[PDB]
RNA sequence: UAGCGGCGAGCGAACGGGGAGCAGCCCAGAGCCUGAAUCAGUGUGUGUGUUAGUGGAAGCGUCUGGAAAGGCGCGCGAUACAGGGUGACAGCCCCGUACACAAAAAUGCACAUGCUGUGAGCUCGAUGAGUAGGGCGGGACACGUGGUAUCCUGUCUGAAUAUGGGGGGACCAUCCUCCAAGGCUAAAUACUCCUGACUGACCGAUAGUGAACCAGUACCGUGAGGGAAAGGCGAAAAGAACCCCGGCGAGGGGAGUGAAAAAGAACCUGAAACCGUGUACGUACAAGCAGUGGGAGCACGCUUAGGCGUGUGACUGCGUACCUUUUGUAUAAUGGGUCAGCGACUUAUAUUCUGUAGCAAGGUUAACCGAAUAGGGGAGCCGAAGGGAAACCGAGUCUUAACU
């Protein structure tokens, strides 16, 4: 059946071939117009170039700064909160659970919903939604 | 996968030269010149497909006019009688009748004259 | 479903999902194309104007001559040196998702069963490493283009089928979609089918 | 090689929920005595990038 | 079949100035 | 990504995580015990490899043909249908291949066993000074002197020494960590002038190395240096004895060889431009992109005796090449003497969008392992939650003392 296999319709387009004949449509520079920078080989202007006018990313001021604490913190969805180990949640073994990352040191719990089995969190932060969710489920909060 | 174009090129060139056969000088021997003639010949053929209809139309009108004058009536007057008499014979037939059947064409004008009168 | 035998007529149990799923034409084709591409080695390389032997000397000055402007004898539009886009040695292998690859095998296996190109039999072995024995054991079975997929590789069977070209012997691990489709018939063993079930899952 | 983000742009635009970019108005750096308090107050909050320049921005930093 | 190697300098043109 | 940067163009890590591969020791010193291990330099023996090789299965009959390996019919071997040659395409005609064997001699590697040289272990002690550091000038560090740590150096200075010293990105204190200024060290990695084997959705003589033919040759240049063109008769030379014209020629005509001599060495096929011969038609009173529409006559073929086909084309209507570039070209604007061959949107790696396929709040692995396009590997990346400069907050958030 090797000579019977065919691809799904619309899976292929055959690509566009430039400068091949008249009836192929896009010949004569293959749809890049007449003279200019765009018509030349290797032409074009770098990203953000505005014809010599001051680029937008140069007109606008720079502001803010990068916080390193933000890189080592993550938010844990309430959905996966019960997927770590039975019904106990702790800073340890989350990296083993692979839901935050080895480098992540801090951690917070966010309201994601769809939590049924009661769980216990130690050392985490459970603001208001997940706190109500687990308490209704039958969990507890301790530091 | 190197692709040679020797075979295809000759096939295309022969096809043009075949259509250019009969032309004068290099127009039938040289591809670079024969191609122009074939294209230009195509334009004229397309143009003449329409000019032919009008050339024959005017040729027929002249024949009908000559027959009408010979038989004593202008072409314009003759066409009026046929229109008034409701005769749908076209120019091609009227010219055909005039050349071959004189008696028939005489009958045409007599009714044309009658219709005008 | 139930896989009918021809010698023992012993019932076989196989997961319906992995042997009765519809035939995904598009998925099978993509896997086959991917397998064919992976077979290449892309062992091809040409030389651009930079790599062509010669010198950068201008054949003639750049003005006054009644000849076209030339920069070097290595230009692509010049005889004996060129190739504007010379090929490089590159790999044509295409990534195929594990689920997509597994899904294709399930589709092919289902199709072969439907077209009765797959036959399940008991152990298929040869007492001695002789091609005649294998040939006779297939002629009586009326098999000419067959794939002997066995649970475990056996040296006697392997040697017997090595000379034959229409007959090919492989293990369950060593199976590819292209070979399965190409071969007219495939005969499995009970152990081979069982191990196919579990690793497909 | 992977695309190189324009460092200048990365320090002036942040991605938002719906794919837009926010920036700071370019008139609140110096020469502020002559500027009316109303104008200064309006320039303080961040603003969304216009559609016309959005195409240029996304090209500059395609990774954010 | 060597292509002409030495091409002489073109004759100076008439001054159209 | 963090950072560096006329904060422009651009440059661009580390920490940490997953793999490949793993190995640690000596001197700055005395004593006790003394081949005490591990090495290096050389013998003998064992194993294996390299430098010559050997055996290696199995087909005949008919048809076409110059000749079969092909067609048709019936057989045989195969741990040998990988390849090459053989008068057209060979598993069974030959060389080989699978497979099983072989080295007098010279050598590589892995072991065992000797000789020579250097050398364990224990105790105690020591523990690298014009150095670290500093001032001035430069360099390397992703980090351009900037708040600039760290390393290196030209120049000028200059400690402590373990109750001591260095680093932890200005710096200080508290803590943590390490011990510079003396050396050696296999493997994981990089490359291929050269040799062997095998492979190719690589080329097939203007391609492929510049060079398929004694090519880096002829040739060019004082020299450094540059640098071509040129493959093919046939299965086998059987390469044309002999006769005739001709100048004891060239070249040709017969004969002869061959399946073929318009395969005759100027040799497979033999295209186009270009140059000729023959036949048919037109053309010496007629003006111009040379054609197209109409169309008489003539010369050849058909079936019918009416015309259709082919070639030519008197005469007549219309009609100022092509490309490029331009508001605009027959333009007296550019380009082309013609033919043949070659000649220009590709490739890699990222990102965005569209189509299609798989899976689905999940999706997918990279390196690497792997008798290996399978299967492992989930490090990591993307997504479901955003707001704010940030802390931080969280289906809310920021702004503000606070928001109708």
């Amino acid at each position: 059946r090797l000579n019977t296999l065919s691809p799904a319709e619309g899976s292929k387009k055959a690509g566009k071939r430039l400068g091949r004949g008249i009836g192929s449509g896009l010949g004569k520079t293959g749809g890049r117009g007449h003279k200019g920078q765009k018509s030349r080989s290797g032409g074009g202007v770098r990203r953000g170039f505005e014809g010599g006018q001051m680029p937008l990313y140069r007109r606008l001021p720079k502001f803010g700064f990068t916080s390193r604490k933000a890189a080592i913190t993550a938010e844990i969805r309430l959905s996966d909160l019960a997927k770590v180990e039975g019904g106990v949640v702790d800073l340890n073994t989350l990296k083993a659970a692979n839901i935050i990352g080895i480098q992540i040191e801090f951690a917070k719990v966010i309201l994601a919903g769809e939590v049924t089995t009661p769980v216990t969190v130690r050392g985490l932060r459970v603001t208001k939604g997940a706190r109500a969710a687990i308490e209704a489920a039958g969990g507890k909060i301790e530091e | 996968a190197r692709v040679k174009r020797g075979v295809i090129a000759r096939a295309r060139h022969k096809k043009i030269l075949k259509q250019a056969k009969g032309y004068y000088g290099a127009r039938s021997r040289v591809y670079r010149v024969a191609f122009q003639a074939v294209i230009k010949a195509g334009q004229y053929a397309y143009r003449d497909r329409r000019q032919r209809k009008r050339q024959f139309r005017q040729l027929w009108i002249a024949r009908i006019n000559a027959a009408a004058r010979q038989n004593g009536i202008s072409y314009s007057k003759f066409i009026n009688g046929l229109k008034k008499a409701s005769v749908e014979i076209d120019r091609k037939i009227l010219a055909d009748i005039a050349v071959f059947d004189k008696v028939a064409f005489t009958a045409l004008v007599e009714k044309a004259k009658a219709a005008l009168a | 479903m139930e896989l009918v035998l021809k010698d023992a007529q012993s019932a076989l149990t196989v997961s319906e999902t992995t042997f009765g799923r519809d035939f995904n034409e598009a998925l099978v084709h993509q896997v086959v194309v991917a397998y064919a591409a992976g077979a290449r080695q892309g062992t091809r390389a040409q030389k651009t104007r930079a790599e062509v032997t010669g010198s950068g000397k201008k054949p003639w000055r750049q003005k006054g001559t009644g000849r076209a402007r030339s920069g070097s004898i290595k230009s692509p539009i010049w005889r004996s040196g060129g190739v504007t886009f010379a090929a490089r040695p590159q790999d044509h292998s295409q990534k195929v998702n594990k689920k997509m690859y597994r899904g294709a095998l399930k589709s092919i296996l289902s199709e072969l069963v439907r077209q009765d190109r797959l036959i399940v039999v008991e152990k298929f072995s040869v007492e001695a490493p002789k091609t005649k024995l294998l040939a006779q054991k297939l002629k009586d079975m009326a098999l000419e283009d067959v794939l002997i997929i066995t649970g475990e590789l056996d040296e006697n069977l392997f040697l017997a089928a090595r000379n034959l070209h229409k007959v090919d012997v492989r293990d369950a691990t060593g199976i590819d979609p292209v070979s399965l489709i190409a071969f007219d018939k495939v005969v499995m063993t009970a152990d081979a089918v069982k191990q196919v079930e579990e690793m497909l899952a | 090689p992977k695309i190189k983000t324009v460092r200048g742009a990365a320090k002036r635009f942040k991605k938002t929920g719906k794919g837009g970019f926010k920036h700071k108005h370019a008139n609140l750096r110096h020469i502020l005595t002559k500027k009316a308090t109303k104008r200064k107050r309006h320039l303080r909050p961040k603003a969304m990038v216009s559609k016309g320049d959005l195409g240029l921005v996304i090209a500059c930093l395609p990774y954010a | 079949n060597n292509r002409p190697v030495y091409i002489p300098r073109p004759r100076p043109p008439h001054p159209r100035l």
